[PDB]
């Protein structure tokens, strides 16, 4: 290469603070380093930071006597000068603990080569934004309704438990009245009166009646909770398909901003009339 | 009509016709009374042998031992009672009954758990209970007036002395009613008094100027003067000194008093009563190794996803201790992976806060260049139980859904544990089984695993006076490490030592232990930091605890409840010190204990923290006493409240207001709502109780979701000196925290204010959520819109004629001042936070002349954040509508005093805001996990700490802040009224 300018350097950027650092260095590779001016505004000092060890670091790079360098001595008249020497050399000499080199250098220009008449690419823009909207609307609408169905599904999950139960203490209510009946039928058969047996067959069948109420009770609402679980499992399935599509969008949504941006044409003071 | 089943014993049933009134005692005798015609009625035995069980309402086969309770409130499933045997006792199964029902869910749900930590927790909590329970029946009877009626003091004696030439030579004229003897009669003495005084010698004074024996008493309401503290600090007193009122109270006995207040009684719960040499865990030499077996089920598709992975890696907080390591992507037909996971971290160095967090992740490689990552579901592992023990072997781990608003891979801060429902995407993990149990090494490993002057200090301190979130490089934490033997000298500084330190190594932990162990007490707002998400050490949480227990005073705990409360979640193991004392202190104030009690009642909706908040409800409330009715009460009304609102706001909505109002008042015809809606303490404040509910004027008005308006009669026996009638909107359908978080805040800023000596006074009233999105709002008598002043005074000049004939004469320059002051207070502090834009509605005006905003909405910029751009935005711009009462309706600004002392006291008020923004920044840092779309991580504390200014001096904060105030007012606010060098 050559000692070309520290403006148009790939590693270098502008008005950078730290929000818009994570966002670059999220989930990257270790090494991945930018420049960027540091947020004290001292004129000329810059700050350099790096994604090792799974976290971001900021290296601070001192400007005494007008010379650059990462502590006292200074031995490198430019930033430039010392980016390539620790891109060419290891760390380890300098601190034991680091032990990582400058390997991916985060540069603009791919997003600057990549994307490709200003009437044109504003209302490219103005429909994306339709359509992000449009999506953000459905995505909250389904939201809203995904809370709602698990509110349901918690609800039937109470009645079928409640269900159960009222089952457990009916058939519990069965055998105890079976265990405590047997022992005083003979005496009944014995006498033989027709009206208290015909009365405990009324009283039996009607208890059964009432069991088999509550039993396809039970039954109905289960299966209702099943088609619900599967209406919401379907739902799920929507949030997992839409979010990744809904992501990408919102990226090429910001990017295409910050070109109208960095391209010095004022758009918020003149698409809100529309 | 309602029909009830009855199930009798003897194999028997009757279908009887139930009134709707008559309680249990007449079901029973008429059940009883036609048994004799039916056959085997021999076999009955006598009512007493027998008692009712059925299955409530919300799934639990609860006992039925509450005879008398009537038969509408039972809650009860499909209708049938049944008869069995008494199988315990009665006081424990009544006092069960009534937690379950305050809390939400009943404790046999608590009761029937497997996991142990759930039981030890249940089984240790009981100890600190009863501890509060007999320190609070030490000085009987006194203490029990002490914890029921706690005074409401400020945390110093000493008065500002800003204030104190308000005074007539720092002494208050004070009233004092007092009943005769036969009642009735209004006779008033006056008396003037110093600030300094002590109640006993009051009424000494009072006694020997009439001519431990009698009490004081705010009139209105409850609030009573027990302690020994001057009089001045009491919040009323300065509040009338403020407010310019004269302090109205009263004189009672405090015989009655203590008559009037019931017994306290504490019942050990039945489940209250329910070697080897182990190798220490840093001998292992093994890296960490994780294996991810299979996923049971994901909720995916085939054809618009091809691949998905596991994302995992081990935490401490929020810094990851090693990099994420990911398995091979499977297809999402099969989430089989059987594949056994390496980090580049050892088990000696893992720290005791370690983590396991770990998430579902689907790639699309799409015909981009790069490729993108959707994670489906999340799930954080603690690698450490309560018991000190690393885990180890098999293990089944239920998956959270993402959170909305949150596109980061890992959930880093989140709760850690399974989901409890089933149906939901399992991940099979599997441990290294090390063939033993191993174990956390204890306190003297650590203490002797260690040990194995120059004047540049000042950027020790410099460092020490950046906020916890300002720019720190590794320079800086070499600088730090280097000298934290000499950090002693500056206690500030711990919060930034504990961040240079990396949390994967052994020896520097085990030194940053020894330090920390042996570090000076700091002061409780510099301590109240260190308990956010960003400090997951038991040791750091319990120096913290430690402080706040020794310097923290009941006012300031009161004031940052929230966030205490807030940060319970952060904690990773149930039982911890935290909870401990903010139980301990909830069981000795009553006030404090009730505002305790309706935060966590309202963070319960969320099944996260649904357990552990749960047993602290069932904790306190076993241990809480005689305020269970009280809170009873306050539950049932609130929950008709909602039933109330509900059948409306959904059912009603293509509908008139005329036939809503039919139906609001048709069921406002219904005994139950006035016979619930009686006598309980308003949730807002616990002083004031409230007596009869007028339908006079309670409607509902035109807004976006009809909030109910409710007014109470003030049944105190000489509230005629106060305000006479109570009024409260219950509001459904709008989240309140973010609300109760602005409220707080503009408490702060006017606190600071007054202490640092400016008149810059607000009106932060109460708010209060009690739930999803349901809460109470405290409403401002002879306070109007903006919207309204200006309809029925009309253009411009329709509020300052308003002000002009409300209140004329020599009260005119007053309202003047105070509508300045409350206009300035208001316009810094919109700036500061950032609350959404003001309209004519928003701002509310009082009568005297003070002005205050009443809907807030998101405070963070988050509205205004769909369209990517930095910048300031000044909600509170100032109309020519203030500007006009500002200048007093001049037509120059340029020869009024008036408009450069607005700008000074802006400027003063900013400049002090700036001076004290570490607390607001450990504020909204402390309460980030509350699930607010506006609050989720700390790119929105950004946003606090760029428009103070942190990064800019003093100097050019100034120009910045003018430059904001000016470009969003076109122009006008220029230069600077003196050049001070």
């Amino acid at each position: 290469n050559n000692n070309m300018s520290l403006q148009d350097a790939e590693w270098y950027w502008g008005d950078i603070s730290r929000e818009e650092v994570n966002e670059k260095l999220r989930d990257t590779a270790d090494g991945t380093f930018l420049v960027r001016d540091a947020s004290t505004k001292m004129h000329g000092d810059y700050t350099l930071t790096l994604r090792k060890g799974g976290n971001n670091k900021l290296i601070k790079i001192f400007h005494r006597d007008g010379k650059y360098g990462f502590s006292d001595p200074l031995t490198f008249s430019s930033v430039v000068e010392l980016i390539n020497h620790y891109r060419n050399e290891s760390l380890a000499q300098y601190n034991p603990k680091l032990d990582v080199k400058l390997l991916y250098p985060v540069s603009k220009y791919q997003q600057d080569q990549v994307v490709k008449n200003i009437e044109a690419v504003g209302k490219k823009l103005h429909e994306y934004n339709t359509q992000f909207q449009e999506k953000s609307r459905e995505y909250d609408r389904l939201y809203e309704e995904y809370t709602r169905t698990s509110q349901e599904i918690q609800m039937k999950r109470t009645a079928i438990e409640a269900f159960n139960e009222t089952i457990k203490i009916f058939e519990e209510q069965c055998q105890t009245q079976e265990r405590y009946s047997k022992e005083y039928i003979e005496k009944f058969k014995r006498e033989g009166n027709e009206k208290e047996i015909q009365r405990i067959m009324h009283n039996y069948d009607k208890l059964k009646s009432r069991i088999s109420e509550i039993i396809d009770s039970r039954r109905r609402l289960e299966e209702d909770l099943k088609k619900q679980a599967a209406e919401y499992r379907e739902i799920d399935k929507r949030m997992n398909s839409i979010k990744p599509d809904l992501i990408q969008l919102r990226k090429t949504r910001d990017q295409y901003l910050m070109w109208l941006t960095q391209k010095g044409v004022r758009q918020k003071k003149l698409n809100e009339w529309l | 009509r309602i029909l009830v089943e009855c199930l009798l014993p003897n194999g028997m049933i009757v279908t009887l016709e139930c009134l709707r009134e008559a309680t249990l005692i007449t079901i029973k005798h008429e059940l009883f009374k036609e048994a004799r015609k039916y056959p085997l009625h021999q076999l009955l035995q006598d009512e007493s042998s027998y008692i009712f069980v059925s299955v409530t309402q919300e799934a639990e086969r609860e006992e039925f031992f509450d005879e008398t309770r009537r038969l509408c409130d039972l809650r009860l499933f499909q209708p049938f009672l049944k008869v069995i045997e008494p199988v315990g006792n009665r006081e424990e199964k009544i006092l069960n009954r009534e937690i379950g029902f305050a809390i939400g869910m009943p404790v046999c749900e608590f009761d029937m758990v497997k996991d142990p930590e759930v039981q030890d927790f249940r089984r240790n909590i009981l100890n600190v209970c009863k501890e509060a329970v007999d320190l609070r029946d030490l000085n009987s009877p006194h203490s029990r007036a002490m914890y029921v009626y706690p005074p409401n003091v400020e945390s110093s004696p000493e008065l500002p002395k800003h204030i104190y030439n308000k005074l007539d030579k720092g002494q208050i004229i004070v009233v004092i009613w007092v009943i005769v003897s036969p009642n009735n009669d209004k006779q008033k003495y006056t008396l003037k008094i110093n600030h300094d005084c002590v109640p006993e010698q009051v009424i000494a004074e009072a006694i020997r100027k009439k001519t431990g024996k009698y009490i004081l008493k705010v009139c209105g309401c409850d609030e009573y003067f027990l302690e020994k503290y001057p009089l001045s600090q009491y919040k009323y007193i300065r509040s009338c000194i403020m407010l310019g009122r004269m302090p109205n109270l009263m004189l009672m006995a405090k015989e009655s008093l203590y008559s009037q207040l019931p017994m306290d009684c504490f019942t050990m719960p039945s489940y209250s009563r329910r070697e080897t040499s182990t190798k220490s865990l840093w001998v292992i030499n093994s890296a960490l190794r994780i294996k991810i077996l299979c996923a049971t089920y994901v909720n995916v598709n085939i054809r618009d996803i091809d691949k998905i992975y596991v994302r995992t890696g081990i935490y401490h907080g929020g810094e990851p201790l090693c990099d994420n390591v990911n398995t091979q992507r499977v297809p999402c037909s099969n989430p089989r992976w059987n594949e056994w996971l390496n980090y580049d971290i050892y088990i000696p160095d893992l720290p005791r806060a370690a983590r396991l967090c770990l998430s579902i992740c689907s790639v699309k490689g799409r015909k981009g260049a790069k490729e993108e990552h959707c994670p489906l579901a999340w799930g954080n592992i603690n690698l450490f139980d309560y018991t000190d023990t690393l885990v180890s072997g098999k293990m089944a781990l239920n998956l959270w859904p993402v959170p909305h608003g949150l596109e980061d891979l890992l959930n880093p801060i989140g709760v850690t544990g399974s989901n409890p429902n089933k149906e939901t995407p399992c991940l099979e993990l599997e441990f290294d089984w090390f063939s033993s149990v191993v174990k956390f090494p204890d306190m003297s490993v650590i203490e002797e695993h260690a040990n194995w002057r120059e004047n540049d200090k000042e950027q020790l301190k410099a460092i020490s006076t950046r906020d916890p979130l300002s720019e720190i490089t590794e320079q800086e934490k070499d600088f730090l490490w280097s000298h934290r033997h000499y950090c002693v000298t500056i206690p500030e500084i711990l919060p930034k030592l504990l961040l240079s330190v990396k949390w994967n190594s052994r020896d520097e932990v085990a030194q940053m232990y020894c330090l920390v162990k042996d570090w000076p007490p700091i002061k409780p707002e510099q301590a109240m930091e260190l308990l956010d998400c960003n400090y997951p050490d038991p040791m750091v949480r319990g120096f913290a605890v430690r402080c706040l227990e020794k310097y923290l005073t009941d006012d300031k705990l009161s004031q940052y409840l929230i966030q205490l409360v807030q940060v319970l979640k952060y904690e990773q193991y149930l039982d911890n010190l935290l909870v401990r004392f903010l139980l301990k202190k909830a069981l000795t104030n009553q006030r404090i204990g009730h505002f305790f009690f309706w935060h966590l009642k309202s963070e319960m909706h969320n099944k996260t923290v649904s357990q552990r908040f749960g047993l602290l409800l069932e904790s306190y409330c076993r241990a809480c006493g005689m305020y269970l009715k009280h809170l009873n009460r306050q539950v049932e009304a609130m929950e008709k409240l909602i039933n109330l609102t509900d059948i409306l706001k959904q059912e009603k909505k293509d509908e008139t207001q005329k036939v809503q109002m039919k139906f609001l008042v048709e069921q406002m015809r219904r005994p139950d709502f006035m016979d619930a809606l009686q006598g309980f303490l308003s949730p807002l404040n616990p002083a004031h109780q409230l007596g009869n509910l007028r339908l006079e004027e309670c409607r509902i008005m035109s807004s976006a979701k009809r909030p109910l308006w409710l007014n109470w009669e003030n049944p105190d026996i000489m509230s005629e000196l106060l305000f006479q009638n109570n009024e409260i909107i219950f509001k459904n359908g709008d989240d309140l925290r973010q609300d109760m978080l602005t409220l707080q805040i503009i408490r702060i800023m006017e606190n600071i204010w007054q202490n640092q000596g400016l008149d810059l006074r607000m009106l932060p009233y109460g708010c209060l959520s009690i739930g999803d999105c349901v809460g109470l709002i405290e409403v401002v008598r002879n306070s109007h819109t903006i919207m309204q002043i200006q309809c029925k005074g009309g253009n411009s000049h329709t509020l300052h004629q308003w002000l002009k004939d409300k209140n004329k004469g020599e009260i005119y320059d007053a309202a003047i001042d105070l509508f300045t002051r409350s206009c300035a207070g208001y316009c810094v502090a919109t700036f500061i936070l950032g609350i959404g834009d003001r309209h004519n509605s928003n701002i509310m005006v009082k009568d005297d002349g003070q002005l205050f905003h009443i809907d807030f909405g998101h405070f963070l910029d988050h509205k205004k954040k769909k369209f990517g751009y930095k910048r300031e935005r000044v909600p509170f711009v100032l109309t020519q509508d203030f500007l006009i009462v500002i200048s007093k309706g001049a037509q120059e600004c340029t020869k009024t005093r008036e408009f450069e002392r607005f700008q000074e006291m802006c400027y003063k008020a900013y400049l002090a805001i700036r001076q004290h923004a570490n607390l607001f920044i450990n504020l909204f840092s402390m309460m980030l996990g509350s699930g607010m779309p506006e609050l989720q991580s700390f790119d929105d504390i950004a946003y606090i700490r760029k428009t103070l200014a942190l990064d800019k001096t003093e100097q050019e904060a100034l120009e910045y802040f003018m430059k904001q105030m000016n470009d969003a007012h076109h122009g006008g606010w220029t230069t600077k009224m003196d050049w001070i060098f």
